[PDB]
RNA sequence: CCCGUCGCUACUACCGAUUGGAUGGUUUAGUGAGGUCCUCGGAUCGGCGCC
RNA sequence: GACCCGCCGAGCAGCUUCCGGGAAACCAAAGUCUUUGGGUUCCGGGGGGAGUAUGGUUGCAAAGCUGAAACUUAAAGGAA
RNA sequence: UACCUGGUUGAUCCUGCCAGUAGCAUAUGCUUGUCUCAAAGAUUAAGCCAUGCACGUGUAAGUACGCACGGAGUGAAACUGCGAAUGGCUCAUUAAAUCAGUUAUGGUUCCUUUGAUCACUUGGAUAACUGUGGUAAUUCUAGAGCUAAUACAUGGCAUUUAUCAGUGGUGACUCUAGAUAACCGCCGAUCGCACGCACGGCGACGAUACAUUCGGAUGUCUGCCCUAUCAACUUUCGAUGGUACUUUCUGCGCCUACCAUGGUGACCACGGGUAACGGGGAAUCAGGGUUCGAUUCCGGAGAGGGAGCCUGAGAAACGGCUACCACAUCCAAGGAAGGCAGCAGGCGCGCAAAUUACCCACUCCCGACGCGGGGAGGUAGUGACGAAAAAUAACAAUUUGGAAUGAGUACACUUUAAAUCCUUUAACGAGGAUCUAUUGGAGGGCAAGUCUGGUGCCAGCAGCCGCGGUAAUUCCAGCUCCAAUAGCGUAUAUUAAAGUUGCUGCAGUUAAAAAGCUCGUAGUUGGAUCUUGUUUACUUUGAAAAAAUUAGAGUGUUCCAAGCAGGCCGCCUGGAUACUUCAGCUAGGAAUAAUGG
């Protein structure tokens, strides 16, 4: 008996196929394109996008005007709407079975400095943010997969103590000063 | 297995209480007293995780040792005492009076009274027996004992008594019109209007409660507690009296009020 | 010791079944009072909650009460004559509940005479206050007693031998007390023709 | 193509004299510590020979 | 009565069919089967070990019935 | 994601299994930079244990003549009271037993809490203390001299039957009360504070025929794996029932005595096995399922093996006793003391599992209690069981450059009972940014070499099919490439794959297969028909089904696994809902399927 909870979750699932190329080189088009770190990450998103088209697919079998519909139903298209996955315009359930891993993909903190302009390339945005220079409405994100919601996307930008951003320059270019 | 427990662990803890899991092992078990430990709020939590005044268990009973709260009008300093149902927390340091009534999520809420009130409480009575010498006895939900009873009273009326003098001042009779707020799981903390009673000998008679708003529901006579007579509470209720919002109407009211 | 539990029988079906547990204490037993006739002689014994029994040893008087009148008076045990479990029981002369038992017929005859003024048991000065002395309206109050003062024929033979049939209906061995009743009507006729045969 | 005996090597169970042996569990009949209860016992010591 | 020409029920079969089925040979049932459910009994689970060992049971006996495992093996087998 | 591929032949279509494949959970191999969490001597030995510790407790309110400290008070010690029956640990036993749902005590016991109820200030013992001692030895004690009590003792109800009548009851009393005849504990010799008018306020403690709470105990209904190479079982000496006791906290063959001859079973009794504690649950899963559940929550059980007891409200208690059994310790040889499946630690057993650390600050519990105690617990150490997050470069010029940073590191803060860690942050810290990513593979299944050298049916590879006999795409290696990645292999069990165990949903002409044939009980399944235009099963509704887990609502724990918290400039909001088979309960429906008049 202690104070402890031990509920934990594996948030990714391998392929059946091992050593298929159809899929191998669909996985490394996603990494390549969006700068992920290795084949845990597809499977990660590819995990959280195949847990929400189930909870679609229990939802769509259901009445119509079911009470545990219309309740449950709205909730996921609001999550799904507000990081920016969903559109305003499909609010409804058979929209969610058309989502695609790119549209995760898109919403991930390295590809949104990447398309605000803040980093060169989707590479160079990864380790501009693993090296503590983007934050999110005043708070340092340290996290490439931060999601970023729509009342997040327009408040990204570089951290107040960055040398990119209005801070002191870092270890490199003060070394670099005091030598000549 | 030997004797009586002594210990309550947290997960086993009942779930009105809202305890977390990361704070202990144990949680607090409510000593012997006027309410079950399934149906109380022991002194410590309501204290602490729900009045704020304290934050650990040690300064809960630098409180409570003050003298400064009073149960049914009574001190107690037992940081662990029952003080379930109805019962009256006077704290006149603050100046503060409080009633353990349940709300719509079937929990302890924090209803704050005025000091006109917190001198009466109401009870239920539970079991009628006629003492030595032909006196007439009383047990109420809270094992208040009262002795001459008004012979109208019966074994499922609510009676009103003065925590001065704990004398029944007014009672309510149990039929189809009067108030009640159900305390016994799925609708605990609901108050409507008793439309129907099915009496099922042997068994456990089923009512049928209708709240303001039209909901119909039933339960089981040992967890109707009569609050007022026709419709008029004869307590101050809670914000959300008994309607119970399904989670469809409380989102609404949710997003409503952002 | 003496254990009371259950599982130490069979099954209805006729299995044994295995104990999952030792002797427990709240299922325990112990050994009969075999309370016989002689000197008081009780002992105390403390029992699961705190609580006493008193567990009669050996008792020799018992508070008797008579049916068809109302008199209940503390006479002696004399001698048990019958006992409905078995013959073994009345020849070592047990006292258990439902026990049929000779008692002193002394008090019971004492309360007939003092309150109906009748010879009971006939067939001396304390008989002299029989015949009182009284105002005549105190006279005509035990007058019209005698008119249903008339005893059962069973029960008149008996008040001459000095005992009455009785039955316990206490527990000495629970309350240490041999308490009953006068047996008589045809509780009487019955067990009459039981000890007769017997 | 292919079967069986025989002969060679290895392995696995099987039968087997030995009233085989070793543990475990139910028990028949004997012996039986220890506590409990009951019937006695009265070393002792307090009161007034008895309690 | 014998024969001739039909019909009906029952039965042993035959044949022609792209009814359909099946791995096919073939099958008016071996059809109505991923468009899967009329009812019901027995029974099969790679090939060996093995219908062997052991226990029970039946028999005069021969043997019948019930019936394993260790171990070994990547095939054995069907139709064409 | 409702998935398959290699392998029997010269080739083909099949049956079919083998092998592949993907989770999972134990072990192990190699490797291992950061951070959030976190399993961890269960499996074989419920085997054996050195040592330390884990249960103690004091208020103004039981007892204070220890100057022990002191102008009464503060106190050791001790008496008294209470706790030590909770917790913690283990899974040996146990297969209608435990357990779960339901429910009954109108057949019961409950310290405590809560509300009701309620002077002759007496008597003589004792500890501490003083003092004399014994034994090799113990938390061993003896003798004498004292002295206290909330210790000990003194100074109408209740208790046990019988009769009569019918205040408040329940679905139903032999109920609760009342009136008679009797029978035979309780009704305060205590303590503190405040001090006022022989009377007086506020408390403490204490009584229980009562209620109440914590709940025990034993029942009701229904539900468990494998086994017929277990088909009849129970019944001397209780098996089933009846009567009267006895006994127990009570009901009851619980027990005794006398009678009855019953009771159970193919709807699987009884017997045997379980590497069987049960359940909440876990893994895996299109549906259906299969497997697992020693393991933090609930219930039960046990403390080396049995058995028997003390005290108490509560134990058949073992960090309590008394025996026997096993084992073992100290002895001066007379004796004495033992139980780690409590926390660490040690031995053994093994494929298999961590510090003889710190604190009661948190969580709670116990006690005379605001103050004490707690190996309960928390904290740290060990920890690639496992889960989450996430480095090992980025950019620009043509190989050359300046930038950016975490690892590391510390002035310190913070963190905490004290620390560590994380976080915050001076200084310092990257060009081979040597501040070096490994682990398995490259014939096919299965993503990746007709490459080179060596070996030559050798050595070896190979889950499977196979490779090797001098140009090996398979072995030993270089190079290169591929796969996952701080992880990746191996062994075993297990799930899907397996429609190769079948209810969904397979097969039995020849691939394994339908009894030689028929009768036949149980079992299983049974024509049509009754309002169209009692008994059940079934369906629907409500209650129940504990939380945690799961599903799921809300909420920027920096994201995330998690958590239940947190918004807003004291102030207002959450701490939802769904699911919980079967049986039981309830209110509708009356088709379908039985049953009755």
């Amino acid at each position: 008996p202690v104070a402890r909870t031990w509920v934990c979750r594996k948030t990714y699932v391998t392929p059946r196929r091992p050593f298929e190329k159809s899929r191998l080189d669909q996985e490394l088009k996603l990494i390549g394109e969006y700068g992920l770190r290795n084949k845990r990450e597809v499977w990660r998103v590819k995990f959280t996008l195949a847990k929400i088209r189930k909870a679609a697919r229990d939802l769509l079998t259901l009445d119509e005007k079911d009470p545990k519909r219309l309740f449950e139903g709205n909730a996921l298209l609001r999550r799904l709407v507000r990081i920016g996955v969903l559109d305003e315009g499909k609010m409804k359930l058979d929209y969610i079975l058309g989502l695609k891993i790119e549209d995760f993909l898109e919403r991930r903190l390295q590809t949104q400095v990447f398309k605000l302009g803040l980093a060169k390339s989707i590479h160079h945005a990864r380790v501009l943010i693993r090296q503590r220079h983007i934050r999110v409405r005043k708070q340092v994100v340290n996290i490439p997969s931060f999601i970023v919601r729509l009342d997040s996307q327009k408040h990204i930008d570089f951290s107040l103590r960055s040398p990119y951003g209005g801070g002191r320059p870092g270890r490199v270019k003060r070394k670099n000063a005091k030598k000549g | 297995a030997r004797g009586p427990k002594k210990h309550l662990k947290r997960v086993a803890a009942p779930k009105h209480w809202m305890l977390d899991k990361l704070t202990g092992v144990f949680a607090p078990r409510p000593s012997t007293g006027p309410h079950k430990l399934r149906e109380c709020l022991p002194l410590i939590i309501f204290l602490r995780n729900r009045l704020k005044y304290a934050l650990t268990g040690d300064e809960v009973k630098k409180i409570c040792m003050q003298r400064f709260i009073k149960i049914d009008g009574k001190v107690r300093t037992d940081i662990t005492y029952p003080a379930g149902f109805m019962d009256v927390i006077s704290i006149e340091k603050t100046g503060e009076h409080f009633r353990l009534v349940y709300d719509t999520k079937g929990r302890f809420a924090v209803h704050r009274i005025t000091s006109e009130e917190a001198k009466y409480k109401l009870c239920k009575v539970r079991k009628t027996w006629v003492g030595t010498k032909g006196i007439p006895h009383l047990v109420t939900h809270d094992a208040r004992t009262i002795r001459y009873p008004d012979p109208l009273i019966k074994v499922n009326d609510t009676i009103q008594i003065d925590l001065e003098t704990g004398k029944i001042t007014d009672f309510i009779k149990f039929d189809t019109g009067n108030l009640c707020m159900v305390t016994g799981g799925a609708n605990l903390g609901r108050i409507g209007v008793i439309t129907n009673r099915e009496r099922h000998p042997g068994s456990f008679d089923v009512v049928h409660v209708k709240d303001a708003n039209g909901n119909n529901f039933a339960t089981r006579l040992s967890n109707i507690f009569v609050i007022g007579k026709g419709n008029k509470p004869w307590i101050s209720l809670p914000r959300g009296k008994g309607i119970r919002l399904t989670i469809a109407e409380e989102r609404d009211k949710r997003l409503a009020a952002k | 010791g003496i254990s009371r539990d259950n599982w130490h029988k069979r099954r209805k079906t006729g299995g044994k079944r295995k104990p999952y547990h030792k002797k427990r204490k709240y299922e325990l037993g112990r050994p009969a009072a075999n309370t016989k006739i002689g000197p008081r002689r009780i002992h105390t014994v403390r029992v699961r909650g705190g609580n006493k029994k008193y567990r009669a040893l050996r008792l020799d008087a018992g508070n008797f009460s008579w049916g068809s009148e109302c008199c209940t008076r503390k006479t002696r045990i004399i001698d048990v004559v019958y006992n409905a479990s078995n013959n073994e029981l009345v020849r070592t002369k047990t006292l258990v509940k439902n026990c049929i038992l000779l008692v002193d017929s002394t008090p019971f005859r004492q309360w007939f005479e003092a309150h109906n003024a009748l010879p009971l048991g006939r067939k001396p000065e304390e008989e002299e206050i029989l015949n009182k002395k009284r105002s005549k309206k105190t006279q005509k109050k035990y007058e019209e007693r005698k008119k249903t003062a008339k005893i059962s024929p069973l029960l008149e033979e008996q008040f001459q031998q000095g005992k009455l049939l009785a039955c316990i209906a206490s527990r000495p061995g629970q309350c240490g007390r041999a308490d009953g009743y006068v047996l008589e009507g045809k509780e009487l006729e019955f067990y009459l023709r039981k000890i007769k045969a017997k």
